[PDB]
C-alpha cells in the first residue's frame, strides 16, 4: 500500500507489515534457510582470530579485491589527450564495464569504443576488427587521435597490435599519419595502474622515438608532469595551480580534468581540453620530467630516462607536508624559480591547522587501502598528524614498495604498531578490523560493507569508513576533492578531525547517559 | 515528427558511416533485424555473455557463491552494479554483493586455472560453510586457454556433495548479454533443475506458481509477489531475484510459470513445459492498466475463487493508483519519452507511461531478438522510431531531432542527455529508486518521472548573459 | 581507575561501574531529583503541539537565542582594516567574551582592547578611560588606527564618544592626525550585525565626510564591495577571485581574511592585510558601491548614497544560482567588463552538479536559521535545488525582510510548506522540528542540542544538523568554507546531498533488516 | 635564567608604556623569593567581569535551577556553554546548565526598566519549565545603572510562586575582574538559599559528612575527586557548583567538614558556614599524586581511625596506577619548563602535578587573585621564577620570547598566539576539551595530554625547508 502524499521507496516500503509477513512466509516455506542461531554463530566465527588465520592462508580465492584490470587505466590515460578516443581492441563487454565504472565515480560521460571481437576472431585473430574498427571510429566520432589498448581475449590469442594497425594504414582504412598509439594491456598482469603506465609509455614512444635527433634536453625550459592514474579533479588542478603561481613552465602530460568536468549548458561535449599532440612531441625538450605517482610509472620512467635522457628526480607523490615541500624545492631547483610567498604562507596555514587539531587526531588508529602511491602518501601524512596507520593494505602493491613503506613507518614512533599488506584484499581487511579494531577506515566505497559487518557485531565494534580513494560511488561529487599538496593535506586533515568529532558527538548524544560530554566547543 | 520525417532522419544519420557499417546499421533502424554482431568502433551500449550470466541470471541467487573465474576486471566492475535485492546475512549465508574471483595472473593463463579452481573451491568451503552451492562464471580466457571447468565441477562436486555449476559464459561468445542468459538457462537445466526429480516430499496445491525472470530490481519482485498472494496464489519461486537454490529446485512442482522477462527466461520455461508439462505465460506488472490486465489473465487460468480475489485486489488498489494518476498525470500529460534499455523494458513500460498520459516516441533494445520486436510493434504508436543496438552517435542524433521531454535509458547514457538539457531517468537501476513493479511500484515510478521531468534545474541550463 | 595503555577521558571514564554507582548514590542521597517517569512525561509534553502554542506565546523570556550583541560585529568590522586595533569603550568583560567567541570559531588570535570602565565611571563617565586607553593602546600595540566601539555600560551612562576622543587629542594623549573612528554600538538595539553596520559607517564617515569636495564618482574606475558581518574566509576570497577573473577593479572594504588566517611559522602577527586607510579615503571616487549583505547594511547604504553619491544596486546576497548570476551581470554593467568564459563554465559546472544530484535533493525538508541575508540566500538556493525550506527562522530579522522572503517563497512550488519566523529563537525552533518534523536542520553549533532532543524522543524523530552558519565551534576549520558564488553553491549542494546519503546509509546499515537498500552505488 | 636577568627583562618590557601605566604595571610583576587592582585601560587584559564570576562560574553550574542572564543578549550568548562544568541531567526538562535563558533587553527596557519584563518571564519560565527547582537572575551591566529593583521582584514572585528566586547584582562594572563576582555570588547563596533548612532536624547526618566546596567539575574533575573521598569512607553531601543541585546546597549546613578546593571563589561562604553553623573548613589539592596523597591524609586526620585506614587503603590501591603513568610520561617530560597564566587557583595548584612529571614551572600568574593567593603561591614556586598579576597581552608575549618555555598553559585567548610562535600550548581552563585532571584518574589524562602536545610531531614542522 502507498499514501499518495508520502510515497515510500524500497526503504522503507518493505518494512510495512504486509511485506514483513510476506517475506517471512517466502523464507520459511521455500528458502530452506539455515536457522538464525547458526547464522549468528558463523558470523561470530568470522570475526575471530581463528577465522583470520584461515582467511590469511588463502592461495587461490580472492574475495572483495581492491584493484581493477589494466585496460581501465589505459582508458583513463587516453582520455587525458586532446580529442582522443580510447579504443580497446578485443571484446565489447569490457568497454561497457570500463565506461560504467568511471561514469559512476565521476558522474560524467565516459567515451570509449571497442572493436567487438567475437568467437569468430578467437580462431582467426582480430585484424579485420582493427581495420573496420579504426575506420568506423574515426569517421563516426571524429577524434584527432585513437589510443589503442587490449582486453584479455586479444592478449590470450596474441594479436599483434602493431602489425594490425600498420595493416589498417597500409590498406587504407585510416590515413598513414593518423595518430594511433597502442599498448598491450593484459588484465592478468598487474592492475589498472599498470594499464595506465603501459598506455602512457605507448603514447610517449609513438610521438618521440623517431624524432629524437632534434631534441635538446632543456630547450623549451618546461618541466613535464606525468600524473599517473588519477581520479580526483582537484589533484590535476592543484599541481597546475601551484606550478603556475610559482611561475614554472610545465607540461601536464595526459590531463583529463576538462573532459571529466564539462558544464551542463545544453551541449554534450565528447572531447574537451587534454594534452596536445604537439606537447607530446615537444616533451623531450623539457628540462626534466617529474613522475607524480612513481610506483606505477616504472615503464614510463625507463623510457623517459632511456630515450629522452631526463634525470627523473627521486620524488615521492606530493602528499603530506614533507613530500609537498620536497616537491616544491625540486621544482624550484630545476626551474630556477623561487617558491613564492603565497606557497610559503599556504604551507604555514596547513601547519596552523595541525597545531589546532592535533589533540583530537593524536594516536587515532586507522585501517586504509588503495593504490601504492596514494597509500604511502596517506601513511606519511597520518604519521605527520600523530596518527597510527595500523592496517595498511595495498592489493596491487609489490615487495619493493612494502619495503619503502616499512622504512617510512620505521622512522616514526607512530609507525610502531603498523603492518603493510601486499596482495591482500578487503575480506582479509575485514578480519583485521575485527581482531585489531582501529578507530576508522580510510577507503573507497567497498569499505561500506566492512563497516556494516563491524556494526553487526555491535555498536562498540563499528569502524566508520572515511571515503578517500577510488571508486567512490555512494556519495556525490567527492571526485572534485584534492588529496595532493598543502591543499589536499588541508582537506584530508579536515575530513579526519571532523570524522573523529562526528563520531564522538554520536557517542555522546545519549540524554542523561553520555551527553555529559556532548560539548558545544571542541 | 512525421514518418517521411523519421525516414529522412534515419538516412541523414546513416550518412556519416563508411559503407559497410551504413548498410548494416540501416537494417537495424513502425521491418527490422536484431541479435547480430555489433559494428566495430561504433560505441555499442551492449555488454557481454558474462554480464548476461553472472550479472543478470546467476548473481542474484543469494545463497550460492558465484565465482568470476578469470582475471580481476569483470568481477570488479560488476560488483553490486545491479540492484538485485535480497534478504540475508551477507558474507555468512547470503553472498550477492561480494566479488569472488580466481584473479588470474600470467601463470594461470600459461598453465591453466583448473588446479587453482579446485584449490579455491576448497577455500570457499573453508571460509563460507553455510553456502548452498557454487557457480563458476567463465570470463574470456577460460575457454580460449582450453580449461575444463566441467571436470573440476563434477569431481569437486562429487568429492563435497555440493552443487557446483560450471558456466561457459565467456564474454566472446554471442553478440551481447543475450547468449549469456541462454548459457545460464542451460546451466540451471543441466546442474540444478533436475535435482529433486525423484522427490515427492513437496505438498503442491492447485495454486502454486513461480515468478520467472524477475530480478527484484529495487524490490520489484516483492511488490509483484504481494499482489499474486493477495490474489490467492502461492509463489513457490522467484527466479533470480532474492532467489535461493531450493526455490529453483522446487520450481518443477508448480502449476504455472509466470514469465516476466521473456527474453532471459523463455528458454528454461519452454524446457519445463516439455519435461514436466508445466505451462507458462507472459505478463506485465508495469502500470495499473497492465497489472490489472495481468492479474486477470493469470487468474482466468485457474477458476472462480482466484477470479473473485483478483477483482477484490483490483478494487483494493483502485483508490491508491487513481490517487497516483490524479496527482501525477496533469503534471506529465502529453510529455514525450524516448527509451533504450535491454530486452524487456523497452516495450513493457510503455503502458505505465501511457497511464500518466505520456507518449513513448522512440524505443529500442540492446540485445532483443525478432520475437521481442514482434511484441513491440503492437505497443508502439504508428510512425514512432525503433532502434536495435543503437550506436552512441545514433542515439545522440535521434534525440537532437526528436527533442523528447524525457529519456529513459542506462548509466552510460545518463550524463550525456542531462548536459543536453533533457530530463533523464535510469530505466535499469531506476536511478536508485523503485520498485517500479505493481501498484506500489507505480506510485514511485510516477513520483520519479515527475520529480525529474518537472525539476527546477532544467530551466537553468542557459546563462542569462548568453 | 585507569589502565595506563588505554587512558579514558571523561567519556567513557564515567561509564565505569564504580562511577556509575557513585553518581546514582549522589542523586538518590542528596539531589532530590524528580522521578524519571515524571521527567519522561515532561519531555514528551515538551514535544507536543500544546507545549508549542504556549512556547509561542512568550513575550518576555528568550531561550537559546540566534543572535549576539552589537559590539561583536563592530569588532569584526574593525579587524578588517589595516593594522587596526578594535577598541570597545566600556566594561572589559565584554572584550574577553568577544575575543573568546571569535577565537573558538576561527581558532585564531582575535586582538581587541577595552578601556576598563569600572563602578566609578558609571557615575562620572568614562572620559579619563578614553584618554589613558587610547594612549596606552597606541603605545603598547602600535596600531596605525584605533576603531572605537561601545559596551552597554557606556551606552546607558550616555558617554559622548566624539567629545572624549576630541579631548584625548586635545590633551595630547594621542596625536591629532591619528585615526580614531568611532561608533555607538548599544547591545540593546538590534544585534551583532547592526554593530558591523554602525562601525563601518563610522569608519566611512571618518575618512570621507569632510573631504567630499574633490571626489569624482568614477575616476578610480573601481567598484567598492562591502562584505558585512562575514565569518567564512572563503566568502571573502571567492568575491575577490571572481572580480579578478572579470578583470574588474575593486576595493573590498574591511578585509579580515589575512588576519583571521595567519600562518604558524614561529611568529605571531597581531595585524595582517586588511583594507588600507588610503582605500577608504579614495572610496568615493569609485564607480559605485555594492553591498554583499544589504539587509544589515542600511546605515552604510544611506551614507554611501547620501554622501558618496553612489547608486547602490538593488542586489541580493550573491548566494545560489540566480543571485550569483545577477551579481555578475550587475558588476559587468557597472564596470564594462564582460563576464569571462571561466565563470560561464563554473556556473554550468554548478548546474551540472544540480542535474546529477537532483533525485536525492528532491522534496527534502529543512529547518534553518541565521542572519537575515545568509538565511534568504540559503532559502533561495534550497528552492533552486527542489528542496522545501519548511521552517525559516531569523531571530534578528525584521518585518520587511520577512515580507521579502515570503515573496521569494510564493514564487516557487517548493515554498508552499514554508513559514518565516522573525524574533523567534532556537527553543521555539525546537518545537517546530518536533511537531512538523523536517529531514535536516541547517544551522550553527547550538543546533546540536536540538538534534540531541529529537534523538531522545526516538531514532525515527531525530533531525540531523548540517553545520552551516556562525558560530561553528564543535567542528574544526569549517570557517574556511565558502557559501557565496558558484563555489559556495557547489559546497552547499555537496554537503546537503551527502548529509542525505550518509543518513540513508545509517538507516540501511542493519544486517538482514534494512541493508537490502544499502546500495554501493547512489 | 637568573635573578637580575628576570628583573632586567621586567624593566625592558615596561619601557614601552606611558609613565602612569609603567608605574602601575611595575607593581604587578615580581620575581619570586620563597593584587586585586583595576586594569589599566587599553592594555589588553585577559580579565573578565563580575558577571563571568557569578553566572559563568558560581551559579551557572547549578544543575536544576534556571539562571537568567538579565539584560541584553551579549553576555548570556557568549557564555552559553562557554564553560565545561559537567553534570548528569535531562537538559530542558529537569536540568538546564547548557541553555541560555535571557531577558534580551531592548531599548524600551533600558528606558523604562525591566522589572515588569522579569516578572512576566518568571511566569513564562514557570509554565514552560515546571521541573525547575529555583531561579536566579544574574544582572548584566545595565540593571544597576538603570535603577531596577530585582530584589523586590524576586521577593514578590518568590512569595507568590513559592520558589527560591535569587537576585544577583553581579553587573560587569562592579569590581575589577570576575573575582568580585564570586563574592557577590557567595553572598547571594548566603542570603537566599543557604538558610532554607536551618530548622530541619530531618537530615540523618553521620560523623563522616563533608562537602566539596569550589569544584566546578571541569571535564568531570569533581567526580574523580568524590570517588576518592567516598572510597575513604566519607560521605559527600554536596558538590558546590559542579554537577550541583540546590538541595545539596541547602543541605550543606548539616556536614562535619567543608573541603575547599577553590579558595579564591569560595572562601567567603566557607568563613560564613564557620561563623554561623560552626562547620570547619580546610584547603586541599587534588592535582597530581603527591598533592592528592597528602590531601587524602590531611582530610583523614580530621576523622577517626577507620577513615585514616581507609585512606591508606585508597592510597595503596592507586599506587600502581599513578606510578605507571609517570614511568611512561616522566621520561618524556622531565626538565621541560612550563609557563602558566590562569585565573585564581590553578596557577599555584597545578605546580605539584607538573613536578610529579619532572617538569618545572618557570613562570606563573593569575588574572584576578588577591594577596592571600600570592602568599600561598610563593611557597610553591622556585627562587627567581617569574610572577605576573593581571598580565597584559604584550608583557606575556615578551616574557615568553625571553624565557622560551617548552610548554605554556593558559586560556583560549592565549592559545593560538603561542601555537603560532611554535610553543606547545595546553588550555588550563577547559582542560583543552580533555580531562578530568583532578584526582588519581585525572593525573593519567593530564600526563597524557601534556605529553601529546609538547611532544607532538607538528612542532618540528614550523619553518619551511627553504626559510
Ligand atoms: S534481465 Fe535483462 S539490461 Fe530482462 S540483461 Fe539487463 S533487470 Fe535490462 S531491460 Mo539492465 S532484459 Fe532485466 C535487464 Fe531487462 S540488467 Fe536488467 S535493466 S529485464
Ligand atoms: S573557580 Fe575560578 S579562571 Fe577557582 S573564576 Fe575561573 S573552574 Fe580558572 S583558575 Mo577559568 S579561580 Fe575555577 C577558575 Fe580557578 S573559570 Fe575556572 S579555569 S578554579
Ligand atoms: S567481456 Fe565480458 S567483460 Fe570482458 S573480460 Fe570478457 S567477460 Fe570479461 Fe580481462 S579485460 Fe578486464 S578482465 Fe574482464 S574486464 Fe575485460
Ligand atoms: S561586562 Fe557587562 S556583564 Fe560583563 S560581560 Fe559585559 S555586558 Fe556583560 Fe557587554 S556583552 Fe554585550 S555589551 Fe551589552 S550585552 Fe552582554
Ligand atoms: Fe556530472
Ligand atoms: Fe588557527
Amino acid at each position: 500500500s502507498q499514501q499518495v502524499d508520502k510515497i515510500k521507496a524500497s526503504y522503507p516500503l518493505f518494512l510495512d507489515q504486509d511485506y514483513k509477513d510476506m517475506l517471512a512466509k517466502k523464507r520459511d516455506g521455500f528458502e530452506e534457510k539455515y536457522p538464525q542461531d547458526k547464522i549468528d554463530e558463523v558470523f561470530q566465527w568470522t570475526t575471530t582470530k581463528e577465522y583470520q588465520e584461515l582467511n590469511f592462508q588463502r592461495e587461490a580465492l580472492t574475495v572483495n579485491p581492491a584493484k581493477a584490470c589494466q585496460p581501465l587505466g589505459a582508458v583513463l590515460c587516453a582520455l587525458g589527450f586532446e580529442k582522443t578516443m580510447p579504443y580497446v581492441h578485443g571484446s565489447q563487454g569490457c568497454v561497457a564495464y570500463f565506461r560504467s565504472y568511471f561514469n559512476r565515480h565521476f558522474r560524467e560521460p565516459v567515451s570509449c569504443v571497442s572493436d567487438s571481437m567475437t568467437e569468430d576472431a578467437a580462431v582467426f585473430g582480430g585484424q579485420q576488427n582493427m581495420k573496420d574498427g579504426l575506420q568506423n571510429c574515426k569517421a563516426t566520432y571524429k577524434p584527432d587521435m585513437i589510443a589503442v589498448s587490449t582486453t584479455c581475449m586479444a592478449e590470450v590469442i596474441g594479436d599483434d597490435l602493431n602489425a594490425f594497425i600498420n595493416n589498417s594504414k597500409k590498406e587504407g582504412f585510416i590515413p598513414d599519419e593518423f595518430p594511433v598509439p597502442f599498448a598491450h594491456t593484459p588484465s592478468f598482469v598487474g592492475s589498472h595502474v599498470t594499464g595506465w603506465d603501459n598506455m602512457f609509455e605507448g603514447i610517449a614512444r609513438y610521438f618521440t622515438l623517431k624524432s629524437m635527433d632534434d631534441k635538446v634536453v632543456g630547450s623549451n625550459k618546461k618541466i613535464n608532469i606525468v600524473p599517473g592514474f588519477e581520479t580526483y579533479l582537484g589533484n590535476f588542478r592543484v599541481i597546475k595551480r601551484m606550478l603556475s603561481e610559482m611561475g614554472v613552465g610545465y607540461s601536464l602530460l595526459s590531463d583529463p580534468e576538462e573532459v571529466l568536468d564539462t558544464p551542463a549548458d545544453g551541449q554534450f561535449r565528447m572531447y574537451a581540453g587534454g594534452t596536445t599532440q604537439e606537447e607530446m612531441k615537444d616533451a623531450p625538450n623539457a628540462l626534466n620530467t617529474v613522475l607524480l605517482q612513481p610506483w606505477h610509472l616504472e615503464k614510463t620512467k625507463k623510457f623517459v630516462e632511456g630515450t629522452w635522457k631526463h634525470e627523473v628526480p627521486k620524488l615521492n607523490i606530493p602528499m603530506g607536508l614533507d613530500w609537498t615541500d620536497e616537491f616544491l624545492m625540486k621544482v624550484s631547483e630545476i626551474s630556477g624559480q623561487p617558491i613564492p610567498a603565497s606557497l610559503t604562507k599556504e604551507r604555514g596555514r596547513l601547519v596552523d591547522m595541525m597545531t589546532d587539531s592535533h589533540t583530537w587526531l593524536h594516536g587515532k588508529r586507522f585501517a586504509l587501502w588503495g593504490d601504492p602511491d596514494f597509500v604511502m602518501g596517506l601513511v606519511k601524512f597520518l604519521l605527520e598528524l600523530g596518527c597510527e596507520p595500523v592496517h595498511i593494505l595495498c592489493h596491487n602493491g609489490n615487495k619493493r614498495w612494502k619495503k619503502a613503506v616499512d622504512a617510512i613507518l620505521a622512522a616514526s614512533p607512530y609507525g610502531k604498531n603498523a603492518t603493510v599488506y601486499i596482495g591482500k584484499d578487503l575480506w582479509h581487511l575485514r578480519s583485521l578490523v575485527f581482531t585489531d579494531k582501529p578507530d576508522f577506515m580510510i577507503g573507497n566505497s567497498y569499505g561500506k560493507f566492512i563497516q556494516r559487518d563491524t556494526l553487526h557485531k555491535g555498536k562498540e565494534f563499528e569502524v566508520p569508513l572515511i571515503r578517500i580513494g577510488f571508486p567512490i560511488f555512494d556519495r556525490h561529487h567527492l571526485h572534485r576533492s584534492t588529496t595532493l599538496g598543502y591543499e589536499g593535506a588541508m582537506q584530508i586533515l579536515t575530513t579526519l578531525v571532523n570524522s573523529i568529532l562526528e563520531r564522538l558527538d554520536e557517542e555522546t548524544r545519549g540524554m542523561q547517559a553520555t551527553d555529559y560530554n556532548h560539548d558545544l566547543v571542541r | 515528427m512525421s514518418r517521411e520525417e523519421v525516414e529522412s532522419l534515419i538516412q541523414e544519420v546513416l550518412e556519416v558511416y563508411p559503407e559497410k557499417a551504413r548498410k548494416d546499421r540501416n537494417k537495424h533502424l513502425n521491418c527490422i533485424i536484431s541479435n547480430k554482431k555489433s559494428q566495430p568502433g561504433l560505441m555499442t551500449i551492449r555488454g557481454c555473455a558474462y554480464a548476461g550470466s553472472k550479472g543478470v541470471v546467476w548473481g542474484p541467487i543469494k545463497d550460492m557463491i558465484h565465482i568470476s573465474h578469470g582475471p580481476v576486471g569483470c568481477g570488479q566492475y560488476s560488483r553490486a552494479g545491479r540492484r538485485n535485492y535480497y534478504i540475508g546475512t551477507t558474507g555468512v549465508n547470503a553472498f550477492v554483493t561480494m566479488n569472488f574471483t580466481s584473479d588470474f595472473q600470467e601463470k594461470d593463463i600459461v598453465f591453466g586455472g583448473d588446479k587453482k579452481l579446485a584449490k579455491l573451491i576448497d577455500e570457499v568451503e573453508t571460509l563460507f560453510p553455510l553456502n548452498k552451492g557454487i557457480s563458476v562464471q567463465s570470463e574470456c580466457p577460460i575457454g580460449l586457454i582450453g580449461d575444463d571447468i566441467e571436470s573440476v565441477s563434477k569431481v569437486k562436486g562429487a568429492e563435497l556433495s555440493k552443487t557446483i555449476v560450471p558456466v561457459r559464459c565467456e564474454g566472446f561468445r554471442g553478440v551481447s548479454q543475450s547468449l549469456g542468459h541462454h548459457i545460464a538457462n542451460d546451466a540451471v537445466r543441466d546442474w540444478v533443475l533436475g535435482k529433486r526429480d525423484e522427490d515427492t516430499t513437496f505438498a503442491s496445491t492447485p495454486y502454486d506458481v513461480a515468478i520467472i525472470g524477475d530480478y527484484n530490481i529495487g524490490g520489484d519482485a516483492w511488490s509483484s509477489r504481494i499482489l499474486l498472494e493477495e490474489m490467492g496464489l502461492r509463489c513457490v519461486a522467484q527466479w533470480s531475484g532474492d532467489g535461493s537454490i531450493s526455490e529453483i529446485e522446487l520450481t518443477p512442482k508448480v502449476k504455472l510459470n509466470l514469465v516476466h522477462c521473456y527474453r532471459s527466461m523463455n528458454y528454461i520455461s519452454r524446457h519445463m513445459e516439455e519435461k514436466y508439462g508445466i505451462p507458462w505465460m507472459e505478463y506485465n506488472f508495469f502500470g495499473p492498466t497492465k497489472t490489472i490486465e495481468s492479474l486477470r489473465a493469470i487468474a482466468a487460468k485457474f477458476d472462480e475463487s482466484i477470479q473473485k480475489k483478483c477483482e477484490e485486489v483490483i478494487a483494493k488498489y483502485k483508490p491508491e493508483w487513481e490517487a497516483v494518476v490524479a496527482k501525477y498525470r496533469p503534471r506529465l500529460e502529453g510529455k514525450r519519452v524516448m527509451l533504450y534499455i535491454g530486452g524487456l523494458r523497452p516495450r513493457h513500460v510503455i503502458g505505465a507511461y501511457e497511464d500518466l498520459g505520456m507518449e513513448v516516441v522512440g524505443t529500442g533494445y540492446e540485445f532483443a531478438h525478432n520475437d521481442d520486436y514482434d511484441r513491440t510493434m503492437k505497443e508502439m504508436g504508428d510512425s514512432t522510431l525503433l532502434y536495435d543496438d543503437v550506436t552512441g552517435y545514433e542515439f545522440e542524433e535521434f534525440v537532437k531531432r526528436i527533442k523528447p521531454d524525457l529519456i529513459g535509458s542506462g548509466i552510460k547514457e545518463k550524463f550525456i542527455f542531462q548536459k543536453m538539457g533533457i530530463p533523464f531517468r535510469e530505466m535499469h537501476s531506476w536511478d536508485y529508486s523503485g520498485p517500479y513493479h505493481g501498484f506500489d511500484g507505480f506510485a514511485i515510478f510516477a513520483r520519479d518521472m515527475d520529480m525529474t521531468l518537472n525539476n527546477p534545474c532544467w530551466k537553468k541550463l542557459q546563462a542569462p548573459w548568453e
